[PDB]
């Protein structure tokens, strides 16, 4: 059924699965015409397609190209969605496909159920879990590549850099998640205390700076902290 | 002008002949239902009077033979059974006649509610859906599933609607996945239509056989497939016209004649909500909307 807090575990045995999110697939500025009427500019998006236990991000580029005069924008969206992922497993070897995917969003179950008819032993899952894959384009390499684009294109990262090296990948979904909350609530707050030390530099195949053991648990501290503060301001509390 | 006689009575029941019913006590000399009109499919059907929860009967068309019905004390019901002896059965039908111990099918002249719900139903399509070849009429009861329910167990006693999976790959053509999911047309039309059912008389036929079903025995797959054959109309831009103005009567006899009392149980809310204010047909079914306005505002 729903992925939750009480199968959480679940992530990270040996069942290849993936996170598909949605959110920034479509992607539009605001803005007044001449004539004083509202227009949107789409820009280029991407799909966040990532295996949470390998830490492999199957990063699709969505340019805006795609949108040129097609209607109900928002809608499309969720089929092109899940469009590209059937073409993603489809690409893939049998023993590299995924048995189970989840969508951070209900609204892209059925899309993404219609295009996987033809596999019908991958099991298409919702999640009651609030994954915070929107601040995705909060990490300057990953927004730098969406916006560069000119053409669809498909880039492949490792979203834990080296971490699995030293951690598990239980370990390193919660750093994950933690800096993406963080991102979410108060860019900003977040990326200063990301980068404000010089000496911590991000390697030139990375995301995320090379913090030691030590240096991750005062981050990760004052990630904890930044979102706390945020909580309470929030709600008056 | 054609007659269905009992052999006898034996246990307290209610009989329903189509939308009409009575009551026979236990050993009541009750000799059978006279005076059915000749050109129409019918159903006979029983309710014990010990056991409300279950529900079964017999279609029929009294040009296909000389039918009866004779209670088994072993299985515990009023079966129905052909007279092969056309001299035996008019003798037995003229005595009981003569001695008036049979009730007359209780048609006003006006009253077109039965043709209404049963234009397009034909015995040859009931016999395709529920399959026991060796009789020329067809047994229903509330129990029965669909060969839909059951790939989701006796192959023998079930109910042989069409599958409809709008989540199928029959329902979506690859490359075609949002046109095809969103705008069912194609579904509708080359599948069902031309494909599977020939023309738009052998879908309204088993759309009003499975109401009928839903209805007169409680069937839950039969209320399931009526719903469907509703959703993927309303469902599909691209519907012949004709088809429309029909499926709209069909939809209004069947909720002018359904028990006011069962609405909750026969109508899905889901499927009248999409179908009258949110599909392509929204502003189609004129006769079907005002209905369901009048008689069912709650479940809309
Ligand atoms: O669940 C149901 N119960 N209906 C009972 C009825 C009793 C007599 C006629 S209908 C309907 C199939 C959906």
């Amino acid at each position: 059924g729903a992925m939750n807090s009480s199968n959480y575990a679940e992530l990270f045995n040996n069942d290849i699965k993936l996170f598909v999110d949605d959110t920034n697939v479509y992607r539009v500025t605001v803005h007044k015409t001449f004539e004083g009427n509202v227009a949107t500019k789409a820009i280029n998006g991407c799909i966040f397609t990532l295996n949470p236990k390998t830490g492999h991000l199957f990063l699709k580029i969505i340019h805006t190209s795609v949108w040129a005069g097609q209607k109900r924008l928002s809608q499309l969206a969720k089929w092109k969605t899940a469009e590209e992922v059937s073409a993603l497993v489809r690409s893939l070897p049998k023993e590299e496909q995924p048995k189970q995917i989840i969508v951070t969003r209900k609204a892209m179950l059925d899309p993404l159920e219609v295009h996987m008819l033809d596999f019908p032993n991958i099991a298409i899952r919702p999640t009651e879990l609030r994954l915070p894959f929107s601040a995705a384009m909060s990490i300057d390499k990953l927004s730098d590549v969406v916006m560069k684009a000119t053409e669809p294109q498909m880039v492949l990262f490792n979203i834990y850099d080296d971490w699995l090296d030293r951690i598990s990948s239980y370990t390193a979904f919660s750093r994950l998640t933690l800096l993406l909350r963080a991102l979410k609530t108060n860019e900003e707050s977040a990326k200063m205390i990301l980068l404000s030390d010089p000496t911590i530099t991000i390697k030139s195949y990375h995301l995320w700076p090379s913090f030691t053991d030590e240096q991750w648990i005062t981050i990760e501290s004052q990630m904890r902290d930044l979102i706390l503060t945020e909580y309470g301001r929030k709600y008056n509390v | 002008m054609n007659t269905v006689p009992f052999t006898s009575a034996p246990i307290e029941v209610t009989i329903g002949i189509d939308q009409y019913s009575f009551n026979v006590k236990e050993n009541q000399p009750f000799h059978g239902i006279k005076d059915i009109p000749i050109g129409h499919v019918h159903v006979i059907h029983f309710q014990h009077a010990d056991n409300s929860s279950m529900r079964y009967g017999y279609w029929f068309d009294c040009r296909m033979g000389n039918f009866y019905i004779q209670y088994d004390p072993k299985d515990g019901l009023y079966k129905m059974m052909e007279e092969r002896d056309g001299a035996k059965f008019e003798n037995i039908v003229h005595n009981f006649k003569e001695r008036q111990m049979m009730v007359s099918y209780p048609k006003i002249d006006e009253d077109d509610t039965w043709y209404n719900l049963t234009e397009f139903v034909q015995m040859d399509k009931i016999r395709k859906i529920v399959r026991k070849d060796e009789n020329q009429f067809s047994y229903v009861d509330s129990s029965m599933t669909t060969v839909q329910e059951n790939e989701l167990s006796d192959p023998a006693h079930s109910l042989n609607y069409t599958v409809i999976n709008f989540k199928s790959r029959e329902a979506i053509r690859p490359g075609h996945e949002m046109e095809d999911f969103l705008d069912k047309s194609y579904y509708l039309n080359t599948v069902m239509l031309q494909g599977i059912f020939k023309n738009s008389s052998n879908y309204f036929g088993e759309l009003q056989f499975a109401f009928l079903n839903a209805m007169f025995f409680g069937n839950y797959g039969s209320s399931l497939q009526w719903h469907a054959m509703i959703e993927l109309i309303c469902s599909s831009a691209t519907v012949p016209k004709h088809m429309l103005d029909k499926l709209d009567e069909i939809l209004y006899y069947q909720i002018k004649t359904l028990p006011e009392q069962y609405s909750d149980i026969l109508l899905n809310e889901r499927v009248w909500n999409i179908c009258l204010y949110s599909s392509f047909q929204k502003n189609s079914l004129h006769n079907t909307e005002k209905i369901m306005e009048n008689k069912y505002p709650e479940l809309l």
